[PDB]
């Protein structure tokens, strides 16, 4: 016999070292797409920049300050004069969290609360 | 009772000129009419765009002048162009591309001819020179607001319509007031007109000619730049000596945003420019 | 990844070895007149069906071409069984007939079908819970469909 | 199996093989889309700009920033400026109209 | 042939046609003959600037590759998130088309970055290629409470999502409960041949997209599973296997109210029921079984029943009468 065995053997011994070329065309398309990756979320991330660039068209946000909640989730935020915008605040944020006397983010068209301030 | 889902065709004729006309876009009031031909229903195609002159009262009713309009009009006709207008623009300068009460009851005074009646804004003044942001509005019907308010069919393009997001102007005041998607058309001559003027615009005439100049300037100014380019490298070289304590120190996250490769990795694509026109150099010296 | 250029006669010169076997085998012509889709690979098979005399084989192999495979080679294969027969004659009409309609598939399907259905009031009612009359009103007659 | 393993494998190597020129394709389009982006998010940076005073940094890459007219405004900054320009008291420049910083001035 | 068409078609000026040179390209080399087209569908999806052929791409990439489940959402892998949203929604389609009929996990455990995003286009073929997979699977073979319970989640968060999201939403949610479980699609047959309406119904369905009455073309491509036991076409048998698995891993989940071995399966009267490619190994005829085809029933199909005693009591079983139906 011994073809099975020995010469497509080594055939096959050589369809395995092929196997390490296909290792190493592996590993490249492996750290070539990682390295793919990284430029894709680098480049998406910037992109998501001028995802903020409306956000820069906002002529930045304000600085709110409430001094006073109100029960009817229609805060009184004391603003920058000419202000004292009461207005419901956005929906992801409770009301409650927000204490009085303090300073908080506020945009400045749509008056939608960010994040409690020190 | 009907109604279709329309998209606007722009060409860049139309464009320049309203680009032109917000170049005109002064504080003032301006005033424009859109031309083209309706084709079907649910698209429609500009082509012709001129701008008119200024009133003190600003855009109104009464700013347009109908036998100057429809005698400008005429002598388009006797020209190559028998387009009927398809609807009038204006520019609203700072407070926003949204539509006043003059706005509207002028839109709907020249709505009563055609249906369609497009109202665009241009405001190139708080846009940016990055992106041309523009959109076409729309007037809805009042009778409609017992119904759903736009039963406009083919939901796709309305992702790209959430672009304007301005969270007081198009939801702030979008009840009564739509607005309408905006595509384009580039044909090949125009591709490649403006391309070649394009590339031409940032091209040089006979293109030789600015070459061997900044191949000398490699001689004689960009070796300073050279020198200075070594100075920021060794002047990082200086700070990453320092590094090697702290990396033999902590190994665990990362504290500076500034970064030392990326920087020089460019001091070095520079720097490369004289590589570059060395072979223009031994091109020139060779014939 | 064949080519077909030596494909298709490698199939027709491998179906020559069953018709030498003391039965002809199904899987084998269904894999060749799959691929190599051949009028004259089908016109001997068919008409073996009457030197055969035998019913019962043929309706699965007729089943699955007629379920398969082609739609202009069938448009092509039952005219030329519209050739075959009568222009055991009462016995080979009802055969070729009937072999040739593809809707008993259709009125089975409408028994199973009409006697395997499960509908459930949450999903059609969570769609009228959420039912708007824009956008939706056709998401949700389309999840009816 | 075994002999059938070879040529059954080849069809891997092909199509293991189609993602070189693949790869070639997208890190030769992407990073021009990366200066792409680069140089138009460049190019929002403006000389024209209005120039404000910083106050406090509330938390990190998100600020406040005292206007010239007295009122405070919240501006997230933008990622490039590192920390040394968060000095509390600085003298910052935002944009006219994006109002994001591009650099503080040395007093 | 058309090598050259396409090829001369593919530098067009117009981005539609160049979109319809790829549409055109995929129906002409189903089955994976090709790794030269290939190339240039992933070169237009790279190189070119317009997003309609970018999105437009790797849909014939699935129908060429429709073959092999394994080796497609690695190499869409990178392309799950893309550089802009429309590769993204495409990636969401070809995913969808690749691994549809199939219990594939390597695009099911993508598609949880897929489900939650800023932008409605992959949030939406996210639930649309996440329905195309679950469709005919178990869940005590795989963990799918997950795509479940968020598929669940949209009709209650209809309120606070997109208005486009939503109807690929709930229209994903018919997908589950097309047909009462019973119906579902195939790319290709028993045979390992494909078939022409299902690549129809499934590429002019993927092109609701531009125009949304075009997707009523998804019923072209149903398949239902069942077998056939059918021995004259006038008399229906009974047919009785076994399956040599848990009769309960296989059922219908079961809703809400809202006001180790089966010892026969319960395919009878040929109703045979839904049935899964993975329980044509396990199906078992029985010994004791009175009559019996020529052909050895060893993999699902459609096939005849031969009487074996050829006596009297054939039992005869009637037909239903009129209704819905005819
Ligand atoms: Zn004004």
């Amino acid at each position: 016999l011994e073809e099975g065995k020995a010469g497509s053997g080594l055939r096959q011994y050589y369809l395995s070292k092929i196997e390490e070329l296909q290792l190493i065309v592996n590993d490249k398309s492996q750290n070539l797409r990682r390295l793919q990756a990284q430029r894709n979320e680098l480049n998406a991330k910037v992109r998501l920049l001028r995802e903020e660039l409306q956000l820069l068209q906002e002529q930045g946000s304000y600085v709110g300050e409430v001094v006073r909640a109100m029960d009817k989730k229609k805060v009184l935020v004391k603003v920058h004069p000419e202000g004292k915008f009461v207005v419901d605040v956005d929906k992801n944020i409770d009301i409650n969290d927000v204490t009085p006397n303090c300073r908080v983010a506020l945009r400045n068209d749509s008056y939608t609360l960010h994040k409690i301030l020190p | 009772a009907v109604d279709t889902a329309e998209q606007v065709y722009i060409s860049s004729l139309a464009l320049l000129k309203m680009l032109k006309h917000g170049r005109a876009g002064v504080p003032m009031e301006v005033m424009g009419l859109m031309l083209g031909e309706f084709v079907d229903d649910y698209t429609v195609r500009v082509i012709d765009v001129f701008a008119m002159p200024q009133s003190g009262t600003g855009v109104s009713v009464e700013a347009v002048d109908p036998v100057f309009q429809a005698k400008m009009l005429d002598m388009l006709k006797q020209t190559g162009r028998p387009e009927m207008v398809v609807g009038w623009y204006h520019s609203h300068p700072g407070f926003g591309c949204w539509l006043s009460g003059v706005d509207i009851n002028t839109q709907q005074s020249f709505e009563a001819l055609s249906e369609r009646a497009v109202a665009v804004v241009v405001d190139p003044i708080q846009s940016v020179k990055g992106k041309v942001v523009i959109d076409a509005f729309r007037l809805i019907n009042a009778n409609m607001m017992v119904l759903g308010h736009e039963p406009r069919q083919t939901t796709s393009n309305l992702g790209h319509l959430n672009k304007p997001s301005i969270q007081a102007l198009i939801h702030g005041l979008n009840r009564h007031y739509y607005s309408i998607t905006i595509n384009y058309r580039k044909n090949e001559l125009e591709q490649k007109m403006l391309l070649n003027l394009h590339k031409k615009s940032w091209m040089e005439g006979l293109t030789l000619q600015d070459y061997s100049e900044h191949c000398k300037h490699n001689e004689s100014v960009v070796k300073e730049m050279l020198e200075l380019a070594k100075n920021y490298n060794k002047a990082v070289e200086e700070e990453d000596k320092m590094t090697p304590e702290q990396l033999a120190i902590k190994n665990v996250g990362k504290q500076d945003p500034k970064r030392h490769l990326e920087e020089h990795v460019d001091v070095l694509m520079t720097s490369n420019i004289v590589q570059c026109l060395a072979a223009m150099l031994d091109t020139v010296v060779f014939k | 990844m064949q080519n077909k250029q030596f494909r298709n006669k490698v199939l027709r010169v491998l179906v020559k070895i069953y018709m030498n076997l003391e039965k002809p085998d199904f899987i084998n012509v269904c894999q060749c007149l799959i691929f190599l889709d051949d009028p004259q690979a089908v016109s001997d098979i068919l008409e073996k069906l009457v030197k055969e005399d035998n019913l019962l084989m043929a309706y699965q192999i007729c089943f699955d071409l007629y379920e398969s495979a082609s739609q202009q080679f069938l448009s092509s294969v039952i005219q030329n069984l519209r050739t075959v027969g009568t222009p055991e004659p009462k016995d080979q009409t009802l055969k070729m007939i009937k072999i040739l309609s593809g809707e008993m598939a259709i009125e089975l399907h409408l028994q199973f079908l009409i006697r395997n259905n499960n509908t459930d009031l949450m999903i059609l009612k969570n769609t009228k819970d959420a039912v708007r009359n824009s956008v939706c009103h056709t998401a949700t007659v389309i999840a009816n469909s | 199996d075994l002999y059938s393993r070879y040529k059954k494998l080849q069809q891997e190597l092909e199509f293991l093989e189609v993602q070189e020129e693949y790869i070639k394709d997208e890190q030769k389009n992407l990073k021009k889309e990366f200066l792409h982006a680069q140089e138009e998010v460049k190019r929002i940076q403006s000389i024209p700009l209005v120039i404000g005073q910083f106050l406090e940094a509330v938390d990190q890459n998100t600020a406040i920033v005292g206007s010239t007219t007295g009122s405070n405004y919240y501006v997230r900054i933008l990622s490039t400026i590192d920390r040394e320009l968060l000095k509390p008291n600085a003298s910052v420049a935002l944009h006219k109209h994006s109002n994001a910083l591009v650099d503080v001035l040395p007093p | 042939e058309a090598d050259a068409l396409i090829e001369s078609l593919c530098r067009d000026k117009d981005p539609i046609l160049r979109r319809s040179g790829m549409y055109t390209v995929a129906m002409a080399y189903c089955g994976s003959g090709n790794n030269k087209a290939i190339r240039r569908l992933l070169h237009v999806a790279v190189s070119d600037v317009n997003d309609d052929v970018r999105r437009a791409a790797v849909e014939s990439l699935g129908f060429i590759l429709f073959r092999t489940p394994e080796q497609c959402p690695s190499v869409v892998s990178l392309l799950s998130e893309s550089y802009n949203p429309h590769v993204r929604y495409g990636a969401a389609m070809a995913l969808g088309i690749c691994c549809a009929g199939t219990g594939n996990k390597e695009a099911i455990n993508l598609l949880e970055p897929m489900t939650n995003d800023p932008v409605n286009y992959v949030r939406q073929g996210a639930l649309i290629a996440s329905a195309l997979i679950m469709i005919q699977q178990t869940e005590i073979t795989c963990p799918k409470v997950n795509q479940f319970r968020q598929l669940y989640s949209k009709v209650i968060n209809d309120k606070h999502d997109d208005v486009m999201a939503k109807f690929g939403a709930i229209l994903a949610q018919g997908i589950l409960d097309a047909g009462g479980h019973n119906v579902t699609i195939s790319l290709q047959s028993r045979t390992g041949h494909t078939h022409m309406p299902s690549v129809v119904g499934v590429l002019v369905f993927t092109q609701f997209w531009f125009w949304f009455p075009l997707s009523h073309f998804l019923s072209l491509a149903y398949t239902p599973t069942c077998v056939i036991g059918l021995n004259k076409d006038l008399k229906m048998p009974k047919v009785q296997y076994k399956s040599n698995c848990k009769p309960s891993t296989f059922a219908y989940p079961a809703p809400l109210e809202v006001p180790s071995i089966t010892a026969k399966a319960k395919k009878k009267e040929k109703n045979p029921a839904r049935v899964m490619p993975a329980q044509l190994k396990v199906l078992t005829m029985p010994e004791t079984c009175r009559y019996q085809p020529f052909k050895p029933l060893s993999i699902g199909g459609i096939i005849i029943l031969k009487d074996t005693s050829e006596d009297i009591e054939e039992l005869v079983e009637p037909v239903a009468a009129h209704g819905p139906k005819i």
